[PDB]
Protein backbone atom coordinates (compact mmCIF):
# COMPACT_ATOMS: atom_id res chain seq x y z
CA UNK A 1 0.00 0.00 0.00
CA UNK A 2 2.89 2.71 0.36
CA UNK A 3 4.68 4.10 -2.56
CA UNK A 4 8.44 4.62 -3.13
CA UNK A 5 7.76 7.48 -5.63
CA UNK A 6 10.25 7.56 -8.71
CA UNK A 7 11.27 11.02 -9.97
CA UNK A 8 9.61 12.04 -12.78
CA UNK A 9 11.67 12.27 -16.08
CA UNK A 10 11.93 16.20 -17.10
CA UNK A 11 13.32 18.06 -19.35
CA UNK A 12 13.65 21.86 -20.50
CA UNK A 13 13.24 23.33 -23.80
CA UNK A 14 13.82 26.59 -25.56
CA UNK A 15 12.70 28.13 -28.71
CA UNK A 16 13.48 32.01 -29.78
CA UNK A 17 9.82 33.15 -30.79
CA UNK A 18 9.59 37.20 -32.14
CA UNK A 19 12.44 37.73 -30.22
CA UNK A 20 11.45 36.47 -26.48
CA UNK A 21 13.02 33.31 -25.39
CA UNK A 22 9.88 30.87 -24.88
CA UNK A 23 10.35 27.62 -22.16
CA UNK A 24 8.44 24.64 -22.19
CA UNK A 25 9.01 22.08 -19.23
CA UNK A 26 7.72 19.39 -20.14
CA UNK A 27 7.71 15.70 -17.69
CA UNK A 28 6.43 12.42 -17.64
CA UNK A 29 5.93 10.13 -14.65
CA UNK A 30 5.22 5.88 -14.45
CA UNK A 31 2.74 6.78 -11.90
CA UNK A 32 -0.69 7.93 -12.05
CA UNK A 33 0.28 11.67 -12.67
CA UNK A 34 1.81 15.10 -12.03
CA UNK A 35 1.63 18.63 -11.83
CA UNK A 36 4.42 20.67 -12.45
CA UNK A 37 4.18 24.24 -10.89
CA UNK A 38 6.87 27.56 -12.68
CA UNK A 39 6.08 31.43 -11.92
CA UNK A 40 2.00 31.28 -12.24
CA UNK A 41 1.58 28.51 -14.22
CA UNK A 42 0.56 24.61 -13.79
CA UNK A 43 0.27 21.88 -16.18
CA UNK A 44 -0.47 18.09 -15.90
CA UNK A 45 1.95 17.42 -18.98
CA UNK A 46 4.42 20.91 -19.62
CA UNK A 47 4.05 24.30 -18.46
CA UNK A 48 4.75 27.07 -21.26
CA UNK A 49 6.17 30.75 -20.39
CA UNK A 50 8.07 33.46 -21.73
CA UNK A 51 11.14 33.91 -19.76
CA UNK A 52 13.15 37.53 -19.11
CA UNK A 53 16.12 38.24 -17.25
CA UNK A 54 14.91 38.80 -13.82
CA UNK A 55 12.58 36.17 -13.94
CA UNK A 56 12.38 33.14 -11.17
CA UNK A 57 14.80 29.45 -12.02
CA UNK A 58 12.56 27.32 -9.94
CA UNK A 59 9.61 24.79 -10.75
CA UNK A 60 8.47 21.60 -8.83
CA UNK A 61 6.88 18.59 -9.93
CA UNK A 62 4.22 16.59 -7.91
CA UNK A 63 3.62 12.94 -8.92
CA UNK A 64 1.19 10.59 -7.30
CA UNK A 65 -0.05 7.74 -6.89
CA UNK A 66 -3.52 7.04 -5.37
CA UNK A 67 -3.75 9.14 -1.77
CA UNK A 68 0.22 9.19 -2.33
CA UNK A 69 1.97 12.13 -3.70
CA UNK A 70 5.83 13.84 -3.41
CA UNK A 71 7.18 16.68 -4.87
CA UNK A 72 10.42 17.43 -6.31
CA UNK A 73 12.29 20.93 -6.55
CA UNK A 74 14.46 22.24 -9.53
CA UNK A 75 16.36 25.07 -9.92
CA UNK A 76 17.60 25.62 -13.72
CA UNK A 77 20.00 28.23 -15.41
CA UNK A 78 17.46 29.65 -17.10
CA UNK A 79 19.77 32.83 -18.03
CA UNK A 80 22.49 30.54 -19.47
CA UNK A 81 19.92 28.98 -22.11
CA UNK A 82 18.18 31.44 -22.95
CA UNK A 83 21.33 33.50 -24.25
CA UNK A 84 22.25 30.45 -26.21
CA UNK A 85 19.09 30.49 -28.02
CA UNK A 86 18.77 33.92 -28.57
CA UNK A 87 21.72 34.35 -30.16
CA UNK A 88 20.37 35.66 -33.42
CA UNK A 89 18.31 38.68 -31.72
CA UNK A 90 21.08 39.33 -29.61
CA UNK A 91 23.15 40.31 -32.67
CA UNK A 92 20.31 42.92 -33.81
CA UNK A 93 20.21 44.08 -30.06
CA UNK A 94 16.78 42.71 -30.20
CA UNK A 95 17.24 40.38 -26.72
CA UNK A 96 17.26 40.77 -23.62
CA UNK A 97 13.88 42.83 -23.69
CA UNK A 98 13.84 46.36 -22.45
CA UNK A 99 13.40 46.43 -18.28
CA UNK B 1 -9.09 20.31 -32.78
CA UNK B 2 -10.24 18.32 -35.21
CA UNK B 3 -13.63 17.18 -36.34
CA UNK B 4 -14.21 13.88 -35.13
CA UNK B 5 -16.90 12.70 -38.01
CA UNK B 6 -15.57 11.17 -41.34
CA UNK B 7 -16.77 13.04 -44.56
CA UNK B 8 -16.63 11.14 -48.07
CA UNK B 9 -17.14 13.20 -51.29
CA UNK C 1 -9.54 40.89 -29.87
CA UNK C 2 -10.89 38.63 -32.62
CA UNK C 3 -8.87 35.29 -33.28
CA UNK C 4 -9.74 32.30 -35.52
CA UNK C 5 -8.68 28.79 -35.52
CA UNK C 6 -8.36 26.83 -38.97
CA UNK C 7 -7.33 23.08 -40.14
CA UNK C 8 -5.83 22.87 -43.99
CA UNK C 9 -5.91 20.08 -45.81
CA UNK C 10 -4.23 18.40 -49.13
CA UNK C 11 -4.13 15.29 -50.96
CA UNK C 12 -2.17 14.59 -54.23
CA UNK C 13 -2.67 11.70 -55.64
CA UNK C 14 0.50 10.27 -57.26
CA UNK C 15 -0.54 6.76 -59.15
CA UNK C 16 1.90 3.73 -59.39
CA UNK C 17 3.92 5.08 -56.64
CA UNK C 18 2.39 4.85 -53.84
CA UNK C 19 -0.73 6.13 -51.74
CA UNK C 20 -1.45 10.20 -52.21
CA UNK C 21 0.59 12.33 -50.82
CA UNK C 22 -1.37 14.60 -47.25
CA UNK C 23 -0.56 17.31 -45.20
CA UNK C 24 -2.62 19.07 -42.49
CA UNK C 25 -1.77 21.97 -41.01
CA UNK C 26 -3.60 23.68 -38.01
CA UNK C 27 -3.48 27.44 -37.31
CA UNK C 28 -4.72 29.74 -34.70
CA UNK C 29 -4.95 32.72 -35.87
CA UNK C 30 -1.30 33.71 -38.01
CA UNK C 31 0.59 30.80 -36.16
CA UNK C 32 0.72 27.19 -36.82
CA UNK C 33 0.23 25.09 -33.77
CA UNK C 34 0.27 21.13 -35.71
CA UNK C 35 0.57 18.88 -38.68
CA UNK C 36 0.56 15.49 -40.27
CA UNK C 37 2.77 14.61 -43.38
CA UNK C 38 1.92 11.27 -44.97
CA UNK C 39 5.57 11.31 -45.91
CA UNK C 40 7.16 12.11 -42.15
CA UNK C 41 8.40 8.96 -40.01
CA UNK C 42 6.35 9.41 -37.48
CA UNK C 43 2.98 8.89 -38.89
CA UNK C 44 1.92 11.23 -35.99
CA UNK C 45 0.33 14.39 -35.63
CA UNK C 46 3.02 17.09 -34.59
CA UNK C 47 3.19 19.73 -32.44
CA UNK C 48 4.39 22.87 -34.58
CA UNK C 49 4.25 25.42 -31.46
CA UNK C 50 5.59 24.61 -27.77
CA UNK C 51 2.43 25.67 -26.27
CA UNK C 52 0.23 22.68 -27.66
CA UNK C 53 3.21 20.51 -26.28
CA UNK C 54 1.20 21.42 -22.87
CA UNK C 55 -1.61 19.04 -24.13
CA UNK C 56 -0.99 15.03 -23.14
CA UNK C 57 -0.66 11.75 -24.62
CA UNK C 58 -4.88 11.33 -24.91
CA UNK C 59 -4.94 14.85 -27.46
CA UNK C 60 -2.07 13.22 -29.30
CA UNK C 61 -3.42 9.87 -30.05
CA UNK C 62 -6.47 11.37 -30.25
CA UNK C 63 -5.53 13.72 -33.20
CA UNK C 64 -3.30 11.37 -34.80
CA UNK C 65 -6.28 9.13 -35.29
CA UNK C 66 -8.41 11.65 -36.39
CA UNK C 67 -5.87 12.68 -38.51
CA UNK C 68 -5.27 9.70 -40.29
CA UNK C 69 -9.00 9.49 -40.61
CA UNK C 70 -9.35 12.62 -42.49
CA UNK C 71 -6.10 11.22 -44.59
CA UNK C 72 -7.93 7.96 -45.49
CA UNK C 73 -11.24 9.77 -46.54
CA UNK C 74 -8.84 12.01 -49.26
CA UNK C 75 -7.69 8.98 -50.48
CA UNK C 76 -11.05 7.55 -51.29
CA UNK C 77 -12.41 11.19 -52.19
CA UNK C 78 -9.18 11.46 -55.05
CA UNK C 79 -10.72 8.20 -56.18
CA UNK C 80 -14.25 9.13 -55.80
CA UNK C 81 -14.11 12.44 -58.18
CA UNK C 82 -11.36 10.72 -60.74
CA UNK C 83 -14.69 8.81 -61.52
CA UNK C 84 -17.40 11.76 -61.19
CA UNK C 85 -14.83 13.64 -64.19
CA UNK C 86 -14.11 10.24 -65.68
CA UNK C 87 -10.30 11.01 -65.77
CA UNK C 88 -7.63 8.40 -66.27
CA UNK C 89 -6.43 6.22 -63.70
CA UNK C 90 -2.54 7.43 -64.03
CA UNK C 91 -3.05 11.27 -63.69
CA UNK C 92 -2.29 13.33 -60.46
CA UNK C 93 -5.00 15.03 -58.53
CA UNK C 94 -5.62 17.32 -56.03
CA UNK C 95 -7.93 17.60 -53.15
CA UNK C 96 -7.97 20.27 -50.87
CA UNK C 97 -10.14 21.04 -47.45
CA UNK C 98 -10.33 23.78 -45.03
CA UNK C 99 -12.49 24.59 -42.07
CA UNK C 100 -12.49 26.15 -38.85
CA UNK C 101 -14.12 29.15 -36.68
CA UNK C 102 -13.86 32.77 -35.85
CA UNK C 103 -14.50 34.09 -32.72
CA UNK C 104 -15.34 38.24 -32.01
CA UNK C 105 -13.77 39.90 -29.09
CA UNK C 106 -16.36 38.60 -26.71
CA UNK C 107 -14.52 35.34 -27.49
CA UNK C 108 -17.86 33.81 -28.62
CA UNK C 109 -18.77 32.36 -31.90
CA UNK C 110 -18.71 34.02 -34.76
CA UNK C 111 -18.81 32.23 -38.02
CA UNK C 112 -17.72 28.77 -39.30
CA UNK C 113 -16.37 27.73 -42.46
CA UNK C 114 -16.20 23.98 -44.10
CA UNK C 115 -14.95 23.76 -47.64
CA UNK C 116 -13.57 21.68 -50.03
CA UNK C 117 -11.66 22.41 -53.67
CA UNK C 118 -10.69 19.69 -56.43
CA UNK C 119 -7.46 20.57 -58.51
CA UNK C 120 -7.52 24.17 -57.13
CA UNK C 121 -10.98 24.67 -57.82
CA UNK C 122 -14.11 25.20 -55.34
CA UNK C 123 -15.86 22.03 -55.61
CA UNK C 124 -18.60 22.29 -52.80
CA UNK C 125 -19.05 24.94 -49.10
CA UNK C 126 -20.81 25.00 -46.25
CA UNK C 127 -22.84 28.24 -46.37
CA UNK C 128 -22.47 30.88 -43.66
CA UNK C 129 -25.91 29.94 -41.95
CA UNK C 130 -24.04 26.33 -41.31
CA UNK C 131 -27.62 24.83 -42.95
CA UNK C 132 -26.89 24.83 -46.75
CA UNK C 133 -24.45 23.86 -49.47
CA UNK C 134 -22.88 25.50 -51.88
CA UNK C 135 -22.52 23.30 -55.16
CA UNK C 136 -20.45 24.00 -58.50
CA UNK C 137 -21.22 21.29 -61.19
CA UNK C 138 -23.40 18.08 -61.30
CA UNK C 139 -20.61 16.19 -59.35
CA UNK C 140 -21.11 18.39 -56.58
CA UNK C 141 -24.25 18.65 -56.65
CA UNK C 142 -23.55 14.47 -55.85
CA UNK C 143 -21.75 15.22 -53.09
CA UNK C 144 -24.32 17.51 -51.70
CA UNK C 145 -27.23 14.86 -51.92
CA UNK C 146 -25.01 12.46 -50.25
CA UNK C 147 -24.09 14.71 -47.41
CA UNK C 148 -27.75 16.54 -46.76
CA UNK C 149 -28.93 12.72 -46.08
CA UNK C 150 -26.04 12.32 -44.22
CA UNK C 151 -26.67 14.85 -42.07
CA UNK C 152 -22.90 16.16 -42.50
CA UNK C 153 -24.03 20.23 -42.04
CA UNK C 154 -25.85 19.31 -38.71
CA UNK C 155 -22.46 17.50 -37.38
CA UNK C 156 -20.57 20.28 -38.12
CA UNK C 157 -22.54 23.13 -37.00
CA UNK C 158 -22.59 21.68 -33.36
CA UNK C 159 -18.73 21.67 -34.35
CA UNK C 160 -18.12 24.36 -35.21
CA UNK C 161 -20.20 26.52 -33.11
CA UNK C 162 -18.89 24.04 -30.07
CA UNK C 163 -15.73 22.21 -29.83
CA UNK C 164 -13.95 24.38 -32.73
CA UNK C 165 -14.51 27.87 -30.41
CA UNK C 166 -13.99 26.01 -27.26
CA UNK C 167 -11.06 24.68 -28.14
CA UNK C 168 -9.89 27.84 -29.79
CA UNK C 169 -10.63 29.33 -26.17
CA UNK C 170 -8.15 26.62 -24.95
CA UNK C 171 -5.37 27.38 -26.90
CA UNK C 172 -5.67 31.06 -26.58
CA UNK C 173 -5.15 30.66 -23.36
CA UNK C 174 -2.81 27.97 -23.00
CA UNK C 175 -0.59 29.52 -25.72
CA UNK C 176 -1.45 33.45 -24.40
CA UNK C 177 2.23 34.68 -25.08
CA UNK C 178 2.45 33.77 -28.12
CA UNK C 179 -1.10 34.21 -29.43
CA UNK C 180 -2.57 36.95 -27.38
CA UNK C 181 0.18 39.40 -28.11
CA UNK C 182 0.83 42.33 -30.67
CA UNK C 183 4.35 43.13 -31.96
CA UNK C 184 4.19 46.77 -33.52
CA UNK C 185 6.29 46.79 -37.02
CA UNK C 186 10.08 48.37 -36.57
CA UNK C 187 9.61 50.88 -39.82
CA UNK C 188 12.46 52.35 -42.26
CA UNK C 189 12.77 53.57 -45.32
CA UNK C 190 15.25 52.62 -48.38
CA UNK C 191 16.55 55.09 -50.97
CA UNK C 192 17.30 53.38 -54.21
CA UNK C 193 18.22 55.32 -57.33
CA UNK C 194 17.06 54.23 -60.97
CA UNK C 195 18.70 57.02 -63.18
CA UNK C 196 19.42 60.49 -62.91
CA UNK C 197 15.60 61.48 -62.91
CA UNK C 198 14.15 59.77 -60.43
CA UNK C 199 14.58 56.78 -57.44
CA UNK C 200 12.42 54.47 -55.52
CA UNK C 201 11.63 55.01 -52.17
CA UNK C 202 10.44 51.56 -49.71
CA UNK C 203 9.15 51.45 -46.83
CA UNK C 204 9.53 48.99 -44.89
CA UNK C 205 7.86 47.48 -41.95
CA UNK C 206 9.36 44.28 -39.91
CA UNK C 207 8.78 41.95 -37.04
CA UNK C 208 5.69 42.20 -36.62
CA UNK C 209 2.60 40.18 -36.01
CA UNK C 210 -0.56 39.47 -36.28
CA UNK C 211 0.05 39.68 -40.05
CA UNK C 212 -2.70 42.20 -40.95
CA UNK C 213 -1.58 45.21 -42.00
CA UNK C 214 -1.80 48.60 -44.27
CA UNK C 215 0.96 50.42 -45.80
CA UNK C 216 0.46 53.63 -48.49
CA UNK C 217 2.01 56.31 -50.14
CA UNK C 218 0.75 59.80 -49.83
CA UNK C 219 2.08 63.03 -51.89
CA UNK C 220 2.25 66.16 -50.15
CA UNK C 221 -1.07 64.91 -48.62
CA UNK C 222 -2.81 63.32 -51.72
CA UNK C 223 -2.78 59.53 -51.84
CA UNK C 224 -0.30 57.70 -54.69
CA UNK C 225 -1.59 54.45 -55.86
CA UNK C 226 -1.26 52.48 -59.28
CA UNK C 227 2.17 54.22 -58.76
CA UNK C 228 2.99 52.31 -55.76
CA UNK C 229 4.45 48.79 -55.73
CA UNK C 230 3.28 45.83 -53.11
CA UNK C 231 4.62 42.64 -51.64
CA UNK C 232 2.66 39.99 -50.41
CA UNK C 233 3.03 40.42 -46.56
CA UNK C 234 5.25 37.48 -45.75
CA UNK C 235 6.62 35.48 -42.56
CA UNK C 236 10.20 36.35 -41.11
CA UNK C 237 10.53 32.58 -40.01
CA UNK C 238 10.68 33.55 -36.18
CA UNK C 239 7.09 34.19 -35.88
CA UNK C 240 6.84 37.49 -37.03
CA UNK C 241 5.79 39.15 -40.68
CA UNK C 242 7.36 41.51 -42.98
CA UNK C 243 5.95 43.81 -46.14
CA UNK C 244 7.07 46.69 -48.15
CA UNK C 245 5.37 49.42 -50.33
CA UNK C 246 7.44 51.28 -52.93
CA UNK C 247 6.98 54.43 -55.18
CA UNK C 248 9.20 56.01 -57.99
CA UNK C 249 9.81 59.32 -57.34
CA UNK C 250 11.51 62.18 -59.39
CA UNK C 251 15.15 62.87 -58.18
CA UNK C 252 15.04 65.81 -55.32
CA UNK C 253 10.76 65.43 -54.42
CA UNK C 254 11.52 62.84 -52.17
CA UNK C 255 10.50 64.37 -49.06
CA UNK C 256 7.57 65.61 -51.02
CA UNK C 257 6.20 61.43 -50.19
CA UNK C 258 5.12 60.22 -47.06
CA UNK C 259 4.34 56.39 -46.16
CA UNK C 260 1.69 55.84 -43.67
CA UNK C 261 1.80 52.58 -41.57
CA UNK C 262 -1.29 51.21 -40.28
CA UNK C 263 -1.27 48.06 -37.68
CA UNK C 264 -3.05 46.79 -34.58
CA UNK C 265 0.29 47.21 -32.45
CA UNK C 266 0.49 51.02 -33.25
CA UNK C 267 -1.16 53.02 -30.88
CA UNK C 268 -1.69 55.48 -34.02
CA UNK C 269 -0.78 54.98 -37.47
CA UNK C 270 2.69 55.83 -38.02
CA UNK C 271 3.68 58.33 -41.11
CA UNK C 272 7.21 58.18 -42.40
CA UNK C 273 9.36 60.68 -44.84
CA UNK C 274 12.10 60.38 -46.30
CA UNK C 275 15.88 61.68 -45.02
CA UNK D 1 -7.46 21.73 -64.86
CA UNK D 2 -6.03 24.86 -62.71
CA UNK D 3 -1.97 26.09 -62.94
CA UNK D 4 -0.97 29.27 -60.96
CA UNK D 5 2.72 30.05 -61.67
CA UNK D 6 4.59 30.70 -58.21
CA UNK D 7 5.30 34.10 -56.88
CA UNK D 8 8.69 34.47 -55.57
CA UNK D 9 10.42 36.73 -52.93
CA UNK D 10 13.61 35.94 -51.43
CA UNK D 11 15.15 38.08 -48.42
CA UNK D 12 16.53 38.03 -45.16
CA UNK D 13 14.51 37.94 -41.57
CA UNK D 14 16.52 40.37 -40.52
CA UNK D 15 18.14 43.67 -42.48
CA UNK D 16 21.46 42.16 -43.42
CA UNK D 17 25.13 43.17 -42.15
CA UNK D 18 28.40 41.27 -42.75
CA UNK D 19 29.31 39.00 -40.24
CA UNK D 20 25.91 38.62 -38.45
CA UNK D 21 24.35 35.18 -38.30
CA UNK D 22 21.06 35.45 -40.09
CA UNK D 23 18.16 33.71 -42.41
CA UNK D 24 17.83 33.53 -46.01
CA UNK D 25 14.03 33.07 -46.70
CA UNK D 26 12.80 31.99 -50.41
CA UNK D 27 8.76 32.12 -50.28
CA UNK D 28 6.77 31.25 -52.79
CA UNK D 29 3.07 31.78 -52.77
CA UNK D 30 0.06 32.05 -55.45
CA UNK D 31 0.64 28.44 -57.18
CA UNK D 32 -1.04 25.46 -58.10
CA UNK D 33 -0.33 22.57 -58.30
CA UNK D 34 1.36 22.03 -55.20
CA UNK D 35 4.23 20.14 -56.84
CA UNK D 36 7.18 22.05 -56.59
CA UNK D 37 11.48 22.28 -57.01
CA UNK D 38 12.52 25.32 -54.76
CA UNK D 39 16.47 25.64 -53.88
CA UNK D 40 18.30 28.30 -52.07
CA UNK D 41 21.90 29.34 -54.10
CA UNK D 42 25.41 30.64 -52.85
CA UNK D 43 27.34 31.71 -55.76
CA UNK D 44 25.51 29.39 -57.52
CA UNK D 45 25.90 26.61 -55.79
CA UNK D 46 22.51 24.69 -54.18
CA UNK D 47 23.04 24.92 -50.57
CA UNK D 48 22.02 21.08 -48.60
CA UNK D 49 20.81 22.76 -45.31
CA UNK D 50 17.64 24.26 -46.20
CA UNK D 51 14.45 23.51 -44.25
CA UNK D 52 10.90 24.34 -45.45
CA UNK D 53 7.39 25.08 -43.94
CA UNK D 54 4.23 22.79 -44.18
CA UNK D 55 2.61 23.28 -46.93
CA UNK D 56 -0.39 25.10 -46.54
CA UNK D 57 -2.64 27.38 -48.73
CA UNK D 58 -4.95 31.27 -49.09
CA UNK D 59 -8.21 31.63 -49.27
CA UNK D 60 -7.86 31.13 -52.92
CA UNK D 61 -6.93 27.57 -52.37
CA UNK D 62 -3.43 28.47 -54.14
CA UNK D 63 -0.09 27.08 -52.08
CA UNK D 64 2.37 28.83 -49.94
CA UNK D 65 6.03 27.97 -48.49
CA UNK D 66 8.68 29.50 -47.03
CA UNK D 67 12.46 27.85 -47.40
CA UNK D 68 14.79 28.89 -45.07
CA UNK D 69 18.43 28.40 -44.26
CA UNK D 70 21.01 30.39 -41.22
CA UNK D 71 23.54 32.06 -43.40
CA UNK D 72 26.39 34.18 -42.83
CA UNK D 73 26.38 37.55 -44.92
CA UNK D 74 29.72 38.48 -46.72
CA UNK D 75 29.88 41.45 -49.14
CA UNK D 76 31.30 38.98 -51.72
CA UNK D 77 28.77 35.83 -51.25
CA UNK D 78 25.93 36.04 -53.68
CA UNK D 79 22.72 34.21 -52.86
CA UNK D 80 19.86 33.52 -54.70
CA UNK D 81 16.70 31.25 -55.20
CA UNK D 82 15.68 28.51 -57.99
CA UNK D 83 12.45 27.23 -58.37
CA UNK D 84 11.20 25.57 -60.73
CA UNK D 85 6.99 24.43 -61.26
CA UNK D 86 5.24 23.19 -64.30
CA UNK D 87 3.87 26.33 -64.92
CA UNK D 88 7.56 27.20 -65.97
CA UNK D 89 9.50 26.44 -68.75
CA UNK D 90 12.43 26.25 -67.43
CA UNK D 91 13.66 27.14 -63.37
CA UNK D 92 13.52 30.48 -62.52
CA UNK D 93 16.67 32.65 -60.38
CA UNK D 94 15.31 35.17 -58.20
CA UNK D 95 18.67 36.85 -56.62
CA UNK D 96 18.80 37.96 -53.11
CA UNK D 97 19.09 41.88 -53.58
CA UNK D 98 19.97 42.68 -50.11
CA UNK D 99 17.70 46.15 -50.25
CA UNK D 100 16.34 46.54 -46.94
Amino acid sequence: KKVEFKEPACNVTFKSEANECTTLIKCTTEHEKLIIRHKDKIGKYAVYAIWQPGDTNDYNVTVFQGENRKTFMYKFPFYEMCDITMYMSKQYKLWPPQK
Amino acid sequence: LLFGYPVYV
Amino acid sequence: GSHSMRYFFTSVSRPGRGEPRFIAVGYVDDTQFVRFDSDAASQRMEPRAPWIEQEGPEYWDGETRKVKAHSQTHRVDLGTLRGYYNQSEAGSHTVQRMYGCDVGSDWRFLRGYHQYAYDGKDYIALKEDLRSWTAADMAAQTTKHKWEAAHVAEQLRAYLEGTCVEWLRRYLENGKETLQRTDAPKTHMTHHAVSDHEATLRCWALSFYPAEITLTWQRDGEDQTQDTELVETRPAGDGTFQKWAAVVVPSGQEQRYTCHVQHEGLPKPLTLRWE
Amino acid sequence: MIQRTPKIQVYSRHPAENGKSNFLNCYVSGFHPSDIEVDLLKNGERIEKVEHSDLSFSKDWSFYLLYYTEFTPTEKDEYACRVNHVTLSQPKIVKWDRDM
